[PDB]
């Protein structure tokens, strides 16, 4: 949901001396303390959040400051006065005070006028308002540019309904939206589709396992409405498995099934291999199960023995049963049907499915034209005998049994197959594999499920019931898809490649327990349902997690910058960029009392500690420039800040406030701190006053009492109330008639 | 009707390749143009109101059997709603679409030779509107493409300059062109002011208006597409996509 | 009945019982023809035919 943010950050602050000769404007963005030794730019990003947070830009918004306004008295002022920023007035008693501290007229009438004027409201052509106040710089920048991250998924909702117009059926109800919504309605939607194959692909077995299982568990509650060896064996207790299993041969691409025969095959066995070749997709029959079958079949027919079998081909398998007088040696490639509609996180592709018990859905009739005719052929046929006719009669009966049966409920199943397979997207169809073997059909279970195949009852509760999965299924992919933008960033952030070095592989191991420990505690970065899909396996969530990330590291996997990336890395650069802003600095110098150092001379302050630029020359010499680690290791550090120096290489962390009364400029602690092991600056604190220039105990007193001072450049964040149109800055807000929209869905749930 | 109504570039060119060619022809013998008439306009005035016959009315009239002839058809198809009278072209000419006709060499007619100058004359486009003129230079600028006469196509431009300023900017092989093109080229519609079942005056006007009066009934019967209430009914071929882009563009 | 411009449709089921067709013929039967669309139409002869 979209925060409506009523009033704009601007962070500054007034600070003017009790005489009133001297004030300035600060931005105040707080102290942030920064580590030496260790990468600038990490810590930046942590700071980065922090600064979003205090800001109110971290979640997505908009702006509402159009109504922050007054009008004044006056009938010729028609303007709108912007309450919003830094006062005007505040800026007019500064320098109403400043005036009266040198004896000049006060502030005319027009020239009021014109100064408390500065900030007002006025539209733009797109109905927007946009708004001009006294702001800070750094402010400004970051907001700003958090506005424009945050508006590029802000859409109409006309431009919403089209991107997703072909993922809709037409089983549903259209939601009539009402007039308004039409003309100025908008929505904030993410609309780039995250891939799970990096998951899929790392763990194929944990990741098909935990969809086909999921599946089946929906599936099986489908509601539905010689010869004594074959007639003793008839059980419906599995056939809800059997039922998901024929489900899943036909929703997905190879997903492959296995039946396992008995040692001595006997006529059950027959008629099990005879229904699994006619009735089921050959894509879900694998070559080796297809051998298998021919030899089953040939051991029975053929009375042979498996050991003679064992070393003949496919080829040849067909030829000796064919000899016999059995015509069933062939596997059939089913019909795919093509779905309605555009599959779910498949855009622009087209979804497509097997159609059950290999029936041709424009000839409504079995894929092979010689159906018929086999069946006399085997009826007419002398199998395991010199005459009889026994197994051909039986066999006859029972596949009739079967043709009928699959001919009458093809329908039905084949609905059941394409509402299931609306569910998956295309990537999982052309993915997941049956791995392990972990769902196989008992020859006693296939050949019960076509002679007594159940009708498909659809009633409202399976409709209802299929419809809460679909709602399931699209929060379950969406939570899947962040988390692995999640993972691929911080294994490309926080990890390298491998050597074969002791040294190199003791860093790695560190490196990721300090990640995985890290990563989950307090809330986990990581949802729980892709931790389900690594623990199915049964190692802990927290394993598999670590076994995961280091497969990825490495990776070539596109991932597309989110607006919220985008904008802490600005926030991070300007903070690299512009350290004066945020209270630390790279560069300190020392230098003796009675060395003269040019510094800044625009507030006013007594021995200001802010130069525009540390100087490279002093007194026509270059400056001496010591690194910290140099300096702390120093033993003659007495000689050298005799001549003063400069101190670099190091992130120093300073302090400072300003006194509106006038005294001695200095510092809270000593400069440096010398000890056995070596030499430290203390931390950094400046009480800053402002300068009378005509006080001669405050003129001794600096120069006698303190002997050695302490420089830094300038902040930033100062600014002189002179320039206080250099903080003047436009802010824009978009229009009140806009109406946020927070279901866009565009059908109901009824047939 | 259906033609008149496509208000963007987008349309106009979609629709034209969906449609044959014998939509732009038609099989009325009819009557010939630049031919002095006295009509009888009796809501207005007693005597015959006179007027003059053109190839821009949308009533079919006899046409040359020819090149020139076959492509002022297909452009008084698009600007007026009805071509003219040019039988026995042949079926392998009258399957194909007027874009492939206008922008395709594999059709195998020729129109290198023509000239935009008596075209336009014949075509008569002083008495056009600026909805009319947009049409039928989309249609120079898709042959001119077709033949390699863009240098030609652009001087036409330059010597007539208010054609220039209503020119629609476009590149017939590019499809971003065409997305990005905001022109008005709708001649019917619902309309803002007030429309009555009246007559009017000249044979373009009444002509005209009886397609806008049609337009009317059209969109309110059952025939009309109401994209917000039925969008789930249509196939998955021809719903509006925006990868959605024309055939070799 | 009394303004032309208005249209009746109805969604049917994803597996259509006999109910439906009773429901689709009806409608074809005793509603104006012009207060019926021609998707609308098509989608009445789908369900028929299905």
């Amino acid at each position: 949901e979209l925060i409506k943010v009523p009033t704009i950050p601007h962070n500054l602050v007034l600070i003017q001396s009790d005489n009133g000769k001297h004030a300035l404007i600060k931005e105040d963005l707080g102290q942030w303390p920064v580590e030496t030794g260790i990468s600038l730019v990490n810590q930046a990003g942590v700071f980065a959040v922090q600064l979003a947070n205090k800001l109110g830009i971290d979640k997505p918004f908009v702006l509402d400051a159009g109504s922050n306004y007054f009008t004044d008295t006056s009938f010729i002022d028609t303007r709108k006065y912007c309450t919003d920023g830094l006062s005007p007035r505040e800026i007019q008693k500064a320098l109403n005070r400043q005036r009266a501290y040198y004896d000049r007229p006060e502030l005319t009438i027009s020239e009021n006028k014109t100064l408390l004027s500065q900030s007002i409201i006025y539209p733009d052509a797109d109905g927007n308002d946009v708004s001009i106040i006294f702001s800070g710089a750094m402010s400004h920048a970051i907001f700003t540019y958090a506005q424009s991250q945050w508006n590029k998924n802000i859409i109409k909702l006309d431009d919403y309904i089209r991107e997703i117009t072909l993922t809709v059926p037409k089983q549903y109800r259209p939601r009539r939206f009402k007039e308004i919504e039409h003309t100025h309605g908008y929505v904030y939607r993410e609309l780039n589709q995250g891939s799970l194959l990096p998951l899929v692909d790392a763990n194929l077995k944990e990741s098909s396992s935990y969809y086909f299982k999921k599946l089946m568990s929906s599936i099986s509650n489908v509601p539905v409405d010689h010869v004594s060896m074959l007639t003793n064996r008839l059980t419906t207790a599995n056939a809800p498995t059997v039922r998901a299993i024929t489900v899943l041969t036909c929703m997905f691409k190879q997903f492959r099934i296995g039946m396992t025969y008995a040692l001595d095959p006997n006529i059950m066995d027959v008629a099990a291999a005879t229904c699994m070749l006619l009735f089921r997709p050959a894509q879900s029959i694998s070559d080796e199960q297809y051998r298998y079958c021919l030899q089953t079949m040939a051991v029975f027919l053929t009375n042979t023995t498996y050991d003679i079998v064992n070393n003949d081909t496919i080829d040849v398998l067909k030829m000796k049963l064919r000899n016999q007088g059995w015509p069933f040696v062939e596997r059939y490639n089913a019909v795919e049907i093509d779905m309605s509609v555009e599959p779910l996180r498949s855009p622009g592709q087209v979804g497509r499915y097997y159609n059950p018990f290999n029936i041709d859905p424009l000839t409504k009739k079995h894929v092979e034209d010689r159906l018929e005719e086999f069946i006399n052929q085997v009826q007419v046929g002398r199998f395991r005998n010199a005459s009889g006719n026994a197994v051909g009669t039986t066999l006859a009966a029972f596949l009739r049994a079967c043709r009928d049966k699959t001919s009458a409920n093809w329908r039905g199943y084949s609905v059941l197959v394409s509402r299931y397979r609306s569910l998956i997207p295309n990537e999982l169809f052309e993915s997941l594999r049956n791995i392990s073997g972990e769902y196989n059909i008992n020859p006693q279970d296939e050949h019960s499920f076509f002679f007594a195949l159940a009708q498909i009852n659809a009633d409202d509760e399976f409709i209802g019931a299929i419809d809460k999965e679909s709602a399931e299924y699209l929060d379950e992919y969406a939570t899947l898809a962040r988390d692995i933008s999640n993972s691929l960033t911080l294994v490309k952030a926080a990890f390298g490649p491998l050597e074969r070095t002791s040294g190199s592989i003791i860093n790695h191991a560190n490196n990721l327990n300090k990640v995985i420990n890290h990563v989950f505690a307090d809330k986990p970065l990581i949802s729980e349902t892709m931790l389900k899909i690594l623990t199915i396996d049964g190692t802990t969530g927290k394993d598999g997690y670590r076994n995961w990330l280091d497969k990825l590291v490495g990776h070539n996997y596109p991932v597309y910058v989110e607006p919220v990336v985008n904008i802490m890395n600005f926030i991070s650069a300007r903070f690299v960029a512009d350290s004066s802003y945020f209270g630390y600095t790279n560069e300190i110098m020392i230098m003796p009392n009675h060395i003269n150092v040019p510094v800044d001379d625009r507030f006013g302050f007594r021995d200001s500690p802010f130069c525009t630029s540390l100087p490279r020359t002093i007194m026509g010499n270059d400056v001496r420039r010591i690194s910290y680690n140099v300096f702390s290791m120093m033993e003659d550090i007495d000689d050298v800040i005799s001549e003063g120096f400069i101190l670099y290489d190091a992130y120093f962390n300073f302090s400072y406030d300003i006194m509106t009364t006038d005294g001695v400029t200095r510092l809270k602690e000593d400069i440096l701190i010398v000890t056995d092991t070596g030499n430290d600056i203390k931390p950094i604190h400046f009480y800053i006053y402002f300068e009378n220039r005509n006080d001669k105990k405050l003129r001794y007193e600096s120069k006698m009492n303190v002997s050695y001072r302490l420089y830094i450049k300038t902040p930033a964040c100062l600014l002189p109330l002179s320039d206080y149109m250099r903080a003047q800055h436009d802010y824009v807000s978009p229009s009140s008639s806009r109406v946020y929209i927070k279901d866009p869905a565009v059908v109901y749930t009824r047939s | 009707m259906d033609v008149l109504s496509k208000g963007s570039l987008k349309e106009l060119l979609a629709h034209l390749e969906k449609t044959p060619l014998e939509e732009a022809i038609s099989y009325r013998i009819g009557t010939v143009p630049y031919q002095n008439v006295l009509i009888s306009r009796n809501e207005y005035y007693n005597q015959l109101y006179p007027d003059t016959t053109s190839l821009i009315d949308g009533v079919s009239r006899e046409g040359q059997r020819n090149v020139n002839g076959l492509i002022m058809s297909i452009i008084s198809y698009v600007v007026s709603g009805s071509g003219h009278y040019i039988p026995n072209i042949g079926f392998m000419l009258l399957r194909r679409s007027i874009l492939d006709i206008l922008t395709k060499h594999d059709t195998g007619l020729v129109t290198n030779n023509l000239n935009y100058g008596i075209i336009a004359r014949n075509l008569t486009v002083s008495k056009m509107n600026c909805e009319q003129r947009k049409r039928m230079l989309i249609c120079f600028k898709l042959l001119a493409y077709k033949d390699g006469n863009q240098n030609d196509y652009e001087i036409y431009l330059n010597q007539n300059i208010p054609l220039k300023q209503i020119a629609p900017n476009f590149i017939p092989g590019d499809m971003r062109t065409v997305i990005h093109n905001q022109d008005q080229l709708a001649i019917v519609g619902i309309p803002a002011y007030r429309l009555t079942q009246s007559t009017e005056l000249s044979i373009r006007d009444d002509n005209a208006k009886s397609y806008k009066l049609g337009y009317v009934d059209w969109y309110n019967s059952n025939s009309f597409l109401r994209e917000r209430s039925e969008f789930n009914l249509i196939r998955l071929k021809d719903r509006d996509t925006k990868y959605g882009k024309l055939n070799g563009w």
